[PDB]
């Protein structure tokens, strides 16, 4: 493998999780897990950085916003902390639910591999073709604009999302971290924790 | 008997034989194997026809819907979303549901009435959730609890066959569903959709009857 | 034990001032005598390696459950053991009770192959668990079932960092223990603890003997 990526940096393991035995499993799976895990860090961490820079101003969708333009604009966090226990529950079910797909050996036999004990390319959002939904398209290149490319540009592709993915999470790990103590970078609001809150307990 | 669980598969691809805690073998009062899952099967069938009853029974009692000339409508109109109306009933008629109950399963399970039928017990190689027809000591009595109107007396074994994993996914839903009903009322719980504003059974829906009977 | 704490240790390696390898252990041998030694080497080692562990969680930080919370946490946590109730501090016990019992039975024992340690078998060798009246999700040793897969090259290094790391940990733990009560004992410590109650006296805050 050897992880090309940056050229200049080759491995760089102090804490020597490659080779590991995850759950007492080898050591190929092992790498296997820690590349899906990395990737999928990656990947919700460009996510949350966007939806940070799209929530700092006030850039609401004005379609109805009922409950969304209702309060009216604090910190990024606390957008979370003020919206009903219903909408974050919502929210967070579906986020299970996709990724209850994402891990079904089935779907993916059906489609490819799972990324531990098979081949299993990291990170592979199968299709909507099985449940009983005919659904509009699959998570994966909704409007269809990927439909036929090439593979050495899905290669360079899949190296990019891992350097962004590890770039946009120290990115949004310092955001974090100014919202609760200033780091280097000036324009930040306040500290809304991380965690649900507002409720249960 | 035990490859026979590979139905699974046609109740839900993808998650097939769930089993963590292996129940599949297990076995049940010193019997053999087949007759434990049979047991397994003709339980969770009763489970599940029961809940979906339940949980249409609690709509209705939540939405008041009384009988027009029912002198037992006595109970109060406002009434906890279903608990307190069951409460609310005196314990005759409570007893005489409960006996119903009991002797309709006596009925059902009952080795004279299924052999004559055709079809043996649950654990001794038939069909779970069967429920014979009426061959009774003397009384003609008109219907049969299954489609006493005849609605199912013709129908291909794919469908019959279609319906039971209807009739099975459906019932374990509605476990679900009639249990979060009754997680709100007590404890809420079920945060998550609320469920729709259930008031608050604060008694146990494990207590039947307004007196303990010391026992 | 027998010689072989060279591997152990160097320099020094059976010590052994008092000499205690052959002293006949209620008259059942000279090898029942090494296997009983060796067993509560590490028995008290398994105990005050987690114990002393143990005490620096507790200081700090304390379970936010219920029971075994809302007690102080700026005092000797030896003292926190008497402000427990007496329904926990049986519940405890009895618990290392099943334990010590579970283990010592020679026909669990013999089921992975081993024996009772001063019969023949293994000093420190505590049953997979898989004979009980009642399944159980997870055992006690390598409960995720992870490490197992290791040669006996790593089997036999944690044998003996297990003994080496536990006679560091009894000393640690005592001397430390020794600094609650009778202030000044340990010079690199003295600024932890205070109470003068007996550590070794689970029940002296609830009743008492006579
Ligand atoms: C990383 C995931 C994530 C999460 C958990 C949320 C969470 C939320 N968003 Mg959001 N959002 C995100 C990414 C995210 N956003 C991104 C990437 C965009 C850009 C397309 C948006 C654009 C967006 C709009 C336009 C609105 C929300 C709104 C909301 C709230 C409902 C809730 C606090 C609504 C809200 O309450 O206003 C802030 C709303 O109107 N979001
Ligand atoms: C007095 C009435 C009565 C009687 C005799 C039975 C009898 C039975 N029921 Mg039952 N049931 C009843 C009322 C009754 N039911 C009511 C009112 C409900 C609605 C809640 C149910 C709901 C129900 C379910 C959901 C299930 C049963 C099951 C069973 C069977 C096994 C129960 C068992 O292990 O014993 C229990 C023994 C005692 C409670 C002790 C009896 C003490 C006296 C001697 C048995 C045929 C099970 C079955 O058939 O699965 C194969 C099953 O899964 N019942
Ligand atoms: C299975 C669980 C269950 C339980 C324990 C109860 C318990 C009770 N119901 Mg009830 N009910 C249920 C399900 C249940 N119901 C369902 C599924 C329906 C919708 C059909 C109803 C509709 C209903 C009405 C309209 C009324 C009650 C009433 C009552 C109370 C008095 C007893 C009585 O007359 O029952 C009578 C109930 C039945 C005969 C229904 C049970 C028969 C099966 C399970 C469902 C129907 C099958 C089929 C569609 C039959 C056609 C309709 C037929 C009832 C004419 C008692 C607390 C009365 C009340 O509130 O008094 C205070 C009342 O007026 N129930
Ligand atoms: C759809 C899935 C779903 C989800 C996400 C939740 C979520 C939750 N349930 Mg819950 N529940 C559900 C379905 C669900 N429920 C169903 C179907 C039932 C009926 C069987 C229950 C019955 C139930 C009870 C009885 C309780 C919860 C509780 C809780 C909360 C956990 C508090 C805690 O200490 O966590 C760690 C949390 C809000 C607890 C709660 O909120 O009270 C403290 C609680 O006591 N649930
Ligand atoms: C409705 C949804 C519509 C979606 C449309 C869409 O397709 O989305 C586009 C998309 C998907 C895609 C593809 C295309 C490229 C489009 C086409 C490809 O085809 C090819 C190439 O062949 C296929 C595919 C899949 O690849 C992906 C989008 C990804 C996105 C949007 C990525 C943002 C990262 C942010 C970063 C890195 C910043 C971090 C932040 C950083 C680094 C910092 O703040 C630095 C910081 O120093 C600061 C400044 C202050 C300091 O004190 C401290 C810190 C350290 C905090
Ligand atoms: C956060 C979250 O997850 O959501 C929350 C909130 C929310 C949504 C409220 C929840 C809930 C509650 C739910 C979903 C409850 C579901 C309840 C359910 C699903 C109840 C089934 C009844 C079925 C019946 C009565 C069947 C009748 C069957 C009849 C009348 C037949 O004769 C069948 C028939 O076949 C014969 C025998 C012969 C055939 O020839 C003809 C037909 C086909 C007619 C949750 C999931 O708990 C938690
Ligand atoms: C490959 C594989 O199989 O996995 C590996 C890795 C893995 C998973 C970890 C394994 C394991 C099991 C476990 C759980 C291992 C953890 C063991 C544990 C928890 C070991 C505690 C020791 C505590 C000590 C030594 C305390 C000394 C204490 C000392 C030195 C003192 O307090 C003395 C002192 O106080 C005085 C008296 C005065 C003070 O002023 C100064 C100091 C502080 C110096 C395996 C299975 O074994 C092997
Ligand atoms: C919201 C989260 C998220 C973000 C922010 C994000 C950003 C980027 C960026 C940065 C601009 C690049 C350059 C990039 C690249 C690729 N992505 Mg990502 N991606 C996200 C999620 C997913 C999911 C779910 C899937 C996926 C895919 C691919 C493939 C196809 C490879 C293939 O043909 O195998 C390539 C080349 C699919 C996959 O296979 O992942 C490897 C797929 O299912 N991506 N992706
Ligand atoms: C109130 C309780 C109750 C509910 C809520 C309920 C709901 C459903 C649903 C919708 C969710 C479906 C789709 C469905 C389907 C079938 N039911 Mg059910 N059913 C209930 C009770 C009984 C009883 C007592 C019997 C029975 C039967 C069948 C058969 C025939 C199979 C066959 O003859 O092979 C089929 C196909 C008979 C039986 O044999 O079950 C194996 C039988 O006597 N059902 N049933
Ligand atoms: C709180 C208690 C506790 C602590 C703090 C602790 C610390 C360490 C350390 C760190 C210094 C090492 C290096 C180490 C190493 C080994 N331990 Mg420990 N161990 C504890 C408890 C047990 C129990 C209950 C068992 C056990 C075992 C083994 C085996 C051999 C396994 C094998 O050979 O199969 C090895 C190599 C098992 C046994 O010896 O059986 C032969 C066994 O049952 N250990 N152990
Ligand atoms: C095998 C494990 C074990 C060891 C190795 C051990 C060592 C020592 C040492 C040596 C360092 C001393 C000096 C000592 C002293 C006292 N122990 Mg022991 N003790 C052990 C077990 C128990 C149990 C089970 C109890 C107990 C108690 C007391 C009382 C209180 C008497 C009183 O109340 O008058 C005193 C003074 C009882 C108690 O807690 O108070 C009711 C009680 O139940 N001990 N104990
Ligand atoms: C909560 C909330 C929000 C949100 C959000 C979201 C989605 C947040 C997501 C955050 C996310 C996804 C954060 C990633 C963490 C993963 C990390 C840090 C891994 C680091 C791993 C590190 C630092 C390893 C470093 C190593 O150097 C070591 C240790 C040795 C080196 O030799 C080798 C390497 C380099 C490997 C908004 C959008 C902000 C507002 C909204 O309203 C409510």
């Amino acid at each position: 493998f050897a992880k090309e990526l940056n050229p200049v940096v080759g491995y760089w393991d102090p804490l020597n999780l490659s080779n590991g035995e995850f759950w007492g499993d080898s050591n190929s799976a092992t790498i296997g897990f820690l590349r899906e895990s990395e990737i999928k860090h990656g990947r919700v961490a460009m996510a949350g950085f966007v939806g940070y820079i799209v929530h700092a101003n006030d850039i609401r969708f004005p379609w109805d916003k009922v409950a969304m333009a209702a309060p009216k604009g604090l910190s990024p966090q606390e957008l979370w902390d003020v919206t009903p226990e219903a909408a974050k529950w919502q929210i967070i079910l579906t986020i299970a639910f996709l990724e209850f797909w994402r891990e079904n050996s089935y779907i993916l036999s059906k489609e490819g591999e799972q990324h531990y004990m098979r081949g299993g390319k990291p990170g592979y959002f199968p299709t909507f073709s099985e449940l009983p939904h005919p659904v509009p398209f699959n998570l994966f290149d909704p409007f269809g604009f990927s439909k036929n490319a090439s593979p050495e540009k899905k290669a360079k592709g899949l190296l990019a999302e891992v350097n962004n993915g590890r770039l946009a999470m120290i990115g949004l790990m310092g955001f974090l971290s100014e919202a609760k103590v200033p780091g280097s970078v000036p324009a930040l609001a306040n500290v809304g924790i991380r965690p649900y809150a507002g409720e249960v307990m | 008997k035990a490859d026979l669980e590979a139905l699974a598969k046609d109740l839900n691809p993808a998650v097939g034989f769930w089993d963590p805690l292996a129940l599949s073998d297990y076995s049940f009062w010193g019997t053999s194997q087949e007759a434990t899952i049979g047991f397994l099967r003709e339980a969770e069938i009763k489970h599940g026809r029961i809940a979906m009853a339940g949980f249409v029974g609690y709509i209705v009692h939540s939405n008041d819907i009384r009988w027009t000339f029912d002198k037992v409508a006595a109970s109060v109109p406002t009434g906890l979303p279903a608990p307190a109306v069951w409460d609310a009933i005196p314990d005759i008629a409570k007893w005489q549901i409960i006996l119903f109950v009991g002797v309709m399963e006596s009925w059902r399970e009952n080795k004279v009435v299924l052999e004559a039928e055709g079809q043996k017990h649950y654990m001794s190689g038939g069909k779970p959730g069967y429920f014979p027809s009426f061959d009774l000591l003397p009384h003609p009595v008109p219907f049969p609890l299954f489609d006493p109107f005849g609605i199912s007396k013709r129908a291909t074994e794919e469908k019959k066959a279609k319906g039971r994993l209807a009739e099975i996914n459906n019932g374990r839903l509605a476990m679900i569903g009639l249990f979060g009903f009754l997680s709100e009322a007590t404890v809420p719980g079920s945060v998550p959709f609320l469920k729709g504003v259930v008031p608050a059974y604060t008694g146990e829906v494990m207590a039947p009857f307004t007196q303990n009977i010391f026992t | 034990l027998p010689e072989l704490s060279k591997k152990l240790n160097p320099v020094l390696g059976y010590w052994d001032p008092l000499n205690l390898a052959e002293l006949n252990f209620w008259g059942a041998g000279d090898d029942a005598t090494v296997g009983f030694l060796r067993h509560a080497e590490i028995k008290h080692g398994r105990v005050a390696m987690a114990a002393f562990v143990g005490y620096c969680v507790q200081s700090n930080v304390h379970f936010p459950w219920a029971p075994f919370n809302s007690i102080p946490t700026n005092i000797a946590p030896a003292e926190q053991w008497a402000q427990l109730p007496e329904a926990a501090k049986w519940q405890i016990i009895l618990f290392v009770g099943f334990l010590e019992v579970y283990s010592e039975h020679s026909f669990i024992l013999e089921k992975y192959g081993q024996k009772h340690y001063m019969k023949g078998g293994k000093p420190g060798f505590f049953p997979d668990f898989d004979t009980m009246v009642h399944p159980v999700p997870l055992n006690l040793w390598d409960p995720l079932k992870a490490y197992k897969g290791a040669s006996a090259e790593r089997k036999a290094d944690g044998l003996l960092k297990e003994v080496n790391n536990g006679r560091l940990a009894m000393i640690g733990i005592m001397g430390f223990c020794a600094e609650a009560r009778v202030p000044g004992a340990v010079p690199a410590l003295s600024n932890i603890a205070h109470y003068a109650g007996d550590p070794m006296a689970p029940f002296a805050a609830n009743f008492h003997l006579p």
